[PDB]
């Protein structure tokens, strides 16, 4: 619900991003952060199948493999071989 | 006048401003899982695993405008923690977090490091984002990610397998005690890879597909023969199993940004900014699998190294090496077939720099503030001699400095290996960059440099050829080189490239000046009232009795430290080896030995820093004179005087770490005669005989002492001699020295520079000064010189600037920098510096934006000797 | 007359033959605990650690009656699993069992291999207890802990990770079909020490508390140090902070004897029971710390270092090696000084027999049952040379022959080392103790196995010195030992000790008939209808031809195990080193480096092992005159008769493994004629030039073959041809042989044996085929004697039994021993063994209990020709 | 309750073991496996104080370290430096 969760939006810092569509500079929290209608869920673990469990601070299990580890939520995940779409 | 940078530059540029310097979890976390789920695996390959998870695991950033691309990490100014290298740093301070208590206090050399709070640097906690080691911003829900992720590594990172083995050596509490008096700035394992210059010749030349190749056909003669080597013959099969894994990485790596690219490209409405998001995803499809064919792909591809390795360690001075003669063969192939023209060219190059000026280094603070001052010595030599012993500049080169000069930022320096056969043309064009004040070009002295290469590396074999091949590791660390062959458009061309692990790592900075303290006091501390040094009870009853005091103090504490910092070296070097680096660093892969076991060519590359010296040399020439010689005050009255900082306030309570005041305390009237005394005393930089004298004694006594010291990999240690940022912290521990300089202030800058306001003789009597010994002796010497915009006036006032770095270099100087800029611009900035966001000065080996300096090094810049003409 | 064993001797062998061989999970569970409680500790110390814990947290079984204490595991004949080298063999098997399925099929080589169902063995699951691997009974109730222990070594045991790498070696399909049809009988990482001999200097002559004290002091010299030696200088530092480790184990287990011996002591009512568990107290706690101070603790000590090695990993033939000249210091000054008598240290030696008898090897059943029967050959050698190049017997010596008189136990089996310098008194003790048909003493060549030592050692600088403290490594692995200076009893003695790793490792037994079978067969494996060997499709037109072609398989063969071999030795050494064997090995010690990195003072160790020389030279003889050189028959005739069996039925139905039985079938006569032929043509072992020609071109062929290959340790291979009983094994898997060897029999014993039946020209004749070539080319070679008890009445009997050595020996003959048994009462034992529970038999290189030894090596036993005079 | 859990037990085999106050030959299981009145306990993971919450199969926690790790009830623990009976 936040640039921050887009596909779209562009890393920059800890407190910040850029909107790929807009190339506009975007915030991470608070007011000005909350998702446009053009959103689409960056993938990060938090929304993979192999996903689970999370406690409190967003660590959870992944499933992933045969053998369990654990994982965050906000973690990106369009780069993990094996990460798949909830 | 200068063309004005590119638009793509420029608009990236204004999004550079104002970036925080951002720590993340990706990388560390992605790097400790793949770790522990290969735990049992030989380490080689259970370690190039995890160097390759950690990269090809991550988020790939691509920014608007871009057109190269890659970051450290999904951050622009991003960098994560190692906590299986080192985390006390701040492993504490998570789980403080964690826990909701007070953060504990800093150690020593941290808590007297400073960080500039200005431009991107995050020195405090705010909103939801989290200070770490006082510089970098971490969001505030990845805390609990960092926690997690440095917990299985107690007990285990080289930090600590190390500590529990120093802790064996008889010389530990010693130790222990040199570093909590900031005697010793840093640890080696803080940084053990870098000051050394990558090589990028392997992926040039095969790609990443042809690497692969290469290592199955290793593999496939190689696994499970030893030949007739029972020590390392085994290791060869596991060697090129590691290299085909860590290659299998930099190639899924550079598949991510491409895939990237063709997500925005899917996206982008700008036809424009599509066009980049396109040829962006086939540069980076391609140099995931091909021998790069142009130049954008080249240069790209030596940007995926760079980032492979300075992501694979915590690590500073990772140099480019010489770029310009790397890519010269890519660069004329697309200018002559009229796939580039020059001035698209020097845009690559421009945003180039972009690059390099975000690569962050996450460290403690006593490493990012108390030396680096967040500069990460990316350094880029160009010139010097090629394979074939003639002049090495390239018509690329240019386009190098070309690019610095019209897109301004503090990385890559650029560092002229000064060569009498370089043309004029390209002095002149590096000169007339320098004198613009942006700090680069810095001058380096060619011969003086392939001298010390042969002579310090003689014992493994150095010839002329790979001597020519040096260049500058990290600010000036002089570092091995070769030329290999690289086949292109044709032809071979013998590139340059590094052929040595680090040559900036043994035993860190030593503040002389306080070790010279703790000779007058006993072995006591006076600052924090600790015993440091066993008390030597010897009534100084001479200069000589002294000076050997000093000797003794310099040896027990080159001793212990280097024992330390050898298991420190050697753990690393055993249970986390370089991934990356033993792909590129020649002669790893031809030998079938990585980093760790000595792959690379040159391995006599560990060494002892000195710094203060020229705070310490007129500290000698002070006592000689005012005690000993006209023995007009008592050794008790001048150790008094130190003590009480001759009357004056002290920098810990007025801040100001210059003699650029003196709040002229009362008490002063007491000290004021010994006061001058102190001041007056010849003083090193002046072509004064009776000081330059000492300084002469110092150097020759320093090479024999470092001599007789050996690495972990077997070799002698030499003396480093830069100061980067460590004369700040340093001289915050130093009491007020018997040269007049005052509790608390920084250190003289560099190794061979003035000590503030002491040169009083011209810029001349300074180089004369600075070379009355063989600057080859040592692996460097750092000179700083600041002039007057006015004083270099004028094409004219370019060629006067080349004639002074001439004057130099050819009495054999090694090296000398500039800043030029009127100090009151740096006095007024430092009083708003919210109205200087792009002002940059050269501080030592490097140039950093001011509002990212912290106030001592401030100060000392300030201050600084200006010179008019 | 031999006198009456003592009365605890009996005692205890009356509680012996009762006793199960047992395993258990203590050493196995506190190993694995502490190794990955200490998980990123450095390897060595890790290794150290856990070791050391597997030691000293197992629980302390003393026996009443016991004076010399100590077992691998809480039960006598006891052992347990290393999962961290291999478990393969048995954790299917577990796992099976938790899951209440049906047990896996066996391994081929564990399924050909039989374990003697009587004695101790637990060859089947019963009451609450399970047969582990066709031998070993682990109570039920361990079988969790056995899979929990085991479950994380999965992919990363030694087995596991070095069969990853054997895989991508190009040999890998080819190496997997030679270990499934048994042409090499087991895997380098099943038994990574033994074949070696023991080195007891270190605790003998400096104690437990000294030896930490030696290591505390290199530790202060080295830690943190490299001197000039980048690869293995900082390793120094670990080498001796993990001895320090070990040696805390070896003394706090020792502790824990001392302990159960205070216990004992406090609940015994038995005065003079009491007083001796008081006794052991003192021994445990006096060796837990304190140098030796008399023969009792010095032997005991020796038990210690013995137990500590074959607790590190799993192994046989950790030789004790020549242990009478070892403790003669501490033996003599007891016997001098009033300490103790001779018929009290024969006492002690008697029950040092019931000590070594009870160690067991857990190992897959190809090894246990296929390879040593059980025995686990702790060779005790006796006599040769000593340091000054005289006759070495020792008073101590006579003794120990004396006691392996009195206590008739299979261990250790004593190996004269003869010498011309060897005092006629002793050899005739000696041949008077092998006339008794014990199987020991057996006698070995001391002047060929020297002249080995100068031959294979040469190049590490092996010395005459050095070469005369050589001995057996398990039965008869001549293996370097060097000489050390004891200080005590006011004097130096240089008393021997092993200096090499293992002797008996690397390409394991390959059976060269069944390699001449698929030179026949195409490379298709007729018994098992796979196909091993890439077919060759030469037709076999001459003998040359073939033979050239058995080369070619030979060399294949050889180098594809051996490039695994490497790797699996090389990841053991690598991450799973020697601990205790490091402290104790020379020249570990003096040079800080274990024995994985070449601590040892001699590593040319590793070497490529025959099996079934003479039926191949047999087969050879019967082919080339037969074939080739009448052409009375065709090679397809040939070929077609051995697949048929000659019209016999195969021992896989008949289970006798000899040719003592031959049922006829209705192809019999088909065959008749060229079986015939095959029987009669030329037979090793006759003096028959025919036969001995290709003998001896076998021996120069091999030598070159063997010293083509590199080991892990980057020496050349050499030849090693012994039996062992693995004979049994792969005389099983291959048909019926050209020298009319029915299918599924018995391979040929030894090396130099005359084949079953052969020998029709007598003894003389075999050693004189047995010596056409120089015995010192290889490392041994093995011949059996088996006379009926006859022919060695009387002293007149020993001395002419004595007299057959000599002449052996005197031809340069390596090694002799003998059977002295009417085969009669074998015949009758196999069919009643409860009547015969004590009976032991020579097989090769050992001698073992008949009711434990498989019907195979029985039949073969049973079968040997018996020389009547 | 049994021979195999006294003190005074000398092991011997996977079936048998001895008394050491008799010297005779005791099972561990079946007829004659029951422990006498002289029954005083030997030291095993079973009966410490540092062991818990043993499975059906006797693996229990081993809580005499700070990390705490898997232990079986029948281990002996007579040399276990950190041993306390229950
Ligand atoms: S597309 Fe919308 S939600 Fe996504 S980054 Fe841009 S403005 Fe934010
Ligand atoms: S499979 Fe990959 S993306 Fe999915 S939860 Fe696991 S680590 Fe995250
Ligand atoms: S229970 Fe009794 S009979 Fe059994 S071992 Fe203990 S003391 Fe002996
Ligand atoms: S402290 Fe020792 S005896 Fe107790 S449960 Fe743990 S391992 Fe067993």
């Amino acid at each position: 619900m936040r640039h921050y969760d887009c596909k779209n939006y562009i890393n920059l810092d800890c407190e910040k991003g850029l909107c790929a569509l807009t190339k506009g500079m975007v915030p991470i929290d608070g007011e000005g952060s909350e998702a446009c209608p053009n959103f689409k869920p960056a993938e990060k673990c938090g929304n993979c199948k192999n996903f689970c469990n999370p406690d409190k601070y967003g660590l959870g299990t992944c499933t992933g493999l045969e053998k369990e580890n654990w994982a965050y939520a906000t973690c990106g995940a369009s780069a993990c071989p094996s990460y798949k779409a909830e | 006048d200068i063309p004005e940078a590119k638009e793509s530059t420029q608009k990236l540029m204004d999004i550079y401003y104002t970036l925080k310097v951002t720590a993340d979890m990706e990388a560390a976390y992605w790097y400790n899982r793949t770790w522990w789920e290969n735990d049992g695996e030989v380490i080689e390959v259970r370690r190039a695993k995890a160097v390759a998870a950690s990269l090809s695991h991550m988020t790939p950033t691509i920014l608007p405008y871009e057109k190269l691309v890659m970051n450290k990490t999904k951050n622009v100014r991003g960098a994560f923690p190692f906590p299986w290298v080192c985390a006390s740093f701040f492993n504490a301070q998570a789980e403080a977090l964690m826990n909701e208590v007070d953060a504990p206090a800093e150690n020593e050399a941290d808590s007297v490091s400073v960080v500039g709070a200005g431009g991107g640097n995050v020195t405090e906690s705010y909103g939801n984002v989290i200070s770490i080691a006082k510089k970098f911003g971490m969001r505030k829900e990845e805390i609990p990610v960092l926690v997690k992720t440095s917990k299985p590594w107690e007990g285990i990172s080289v930090e600590e397998l190390s500590n529990k083995y120093s802790k064996m050596t008889p010389g530990y509490d010693q130790f222990k005690n040199i570093m909590e008096s900031v005697i010793c700035m840093f640890d080696s394992f803080a940084i053990p890879q870098g000051r050394e210059v990558i090589n990028y010749y392997m992926p040039l030349q095969y790609g990443f597909d042809g690497i692969i190749k290469l290592c199955d056909e290793k593999i496939a003669e190689v696994m499970g023969e030893a030949g007739d080597d029972g020590d390392f013959g085994m290791s060869r099969g596991y060697y090129y199993a590691a290299m085909k894994e860590i290659t299998k990485g930099l190639s899924a790596w550079c598949e991510n940004y491409s895939k990237r690219a063709k997500y925005l490209a899917s996206i982008e409405t700008d036809s424009e900014i599509k066009a980049n998001y396109e040829k962006i995803e086939e540069v980076m499809g391609n140099i995931a699998h091909k021998k790069p064919a142009n130049f954008w792909e080249a240069i790209q591809m030596t940007l995926c190294c760079h980032f492979g390795v300075v992501n694979e360690d915590p690590q500073s001075g990772l140099s480019i090496g010489r770029l310009g003669q790397v890519l010269q063969p890519f660069y004329e192939k697309d200018v002559e077939d009229g796939i580039m023209t020059d001035e698209e060219v020097i845009e690559l190059l421009e945003l180039y720099r972009i690059k390099i000026t975000c690569i962050e280094c996450f460290a403690s603070a006593g490493v990012s503030g108390g030396v680096l001052s967040g500069n990460t010595f990316n350094n880029l030599s160009l010139g010097g001699q090629n394979y074939d012993g003639l002049s090495a500049v390239t018509p690329l080169e240019y386009l190098i400095v070309e690019a610095g000069m019209r897109n301004q930022t503090p990385q890559p320096t650029l560092s002229v290996l000064y060569d009498e056969k370089t043309p004029e043309d390209f002095l002149m064009k590096a000169a007339s960059c320098t004198k613009l004040g942006l700090g680069y070009p810095a001058w380096m002295n060619n011969q003086t440099g392939m001298n010390f290469m042969m002579r310090n590396y003689g014992p493994e074999g150095m010839d002329l050829h790979d001597a020519r091949a040096w260049c500058l590791g990290g600010c000036l660390e002089s570092a091995p080189g070769c030329f290999l062959p690289l086949e292109y458009n044709g032809k071979v061309t013998m590139i340059p490239g590094g052929a040595s692990p680090t040559c900036g790592t043994g035993v860190h900075f030593i503040g002389m000046p306080k070790v010279l303290e703790l000779v007058l006091t006993n072995g006591l501390d006076k600052r924090t009232g600790k015993q440091v040094y066993p008390p030597h009870n010897k009534k100084l009853d001479s200069y000589e009795t002294m000076v050997n005091q000093w000797k003794e103090y310099m040896e027990l504490t080159t001793d212990v430290v280097n024992r330390c910092n050898n298991i420190q070296m050697d753990i690393w070097r055993k249970y986390n080896m370089p991934a990356v680096n033993s792909l590129l660093k020649p002669d790893c892969f031809k030998k079938g030995k990585h980093i760790g076991t000595m792959g690379a060519r040159y391995n006599s590359c560990i060494n002892f820093e000195s710094c203060g010296t020229i705070t310490f040399v007129n500290s000698l020439s002070s006592i000689k004179k005012n005690v000993f010689d006209d023995s007009k005050f008592t050794i008790e009255e001048m150790t008094d005087a130190m003590l009480n900082n001759f009357g004056f306030k002290t920098a810990y309570e007025t801040e100001v770490f210059s003699p650029d005041f003196r709040e002229s305390t009362d008490k002063s009237t007491k000290y004021e005669k010994i006061f001058a005394a102190c001041v007056n005393a010849p003083k090193y930089g002046n072509a004064d005989k009776y000081a330059d004298e000492i300084f002469k004694a110092y150097h020759y006594y320093i090479y024999d002492m470092t001599h007789k010291f050996r690495s972990y990999y077997g070799k002698p240690l030499y003396l480093c001699q830069i100061s980067v940022s460590t004369h700040g912290p340093q001289g915050f521990v130093t009491l007020a020295t018997a040269d007049g300089r005052l509790a608390g202030t920084t250190y003289s800058d560099g190794s061979v520079s003035a000590a503030a306001g002491t040169d009083k003789n011209g810029i001349y009597a300074i180089f004369e000064s600075a070379t009355v010994y063989d600057h080859s002796m040592h692996q460097n010497a750092q000179m700083n010189l600041k002039l007057h915009p006015t004083a270099v006036k004028g094409i004219n006032g370019t060629r006067k600037l080349l004639d002074l770095v001439r004057a130099y270099m050819r009495k054999g100087g090694f090296h000398v920098q500039f800043n030029v800029v009127d100090s009151k611009t740096l006095r007024d900035a430092q009083l708003t510096p919210e109205k200087y966001r792009e002002l940059m000065v050269r501080v030592a080996g490097f140039t950093q934006y001011w509002c990212e300096i912290g106030k001592p090094i401030q100060d000392e810049v300030i201050y600084r000797t200006e010179y008019d003409k």
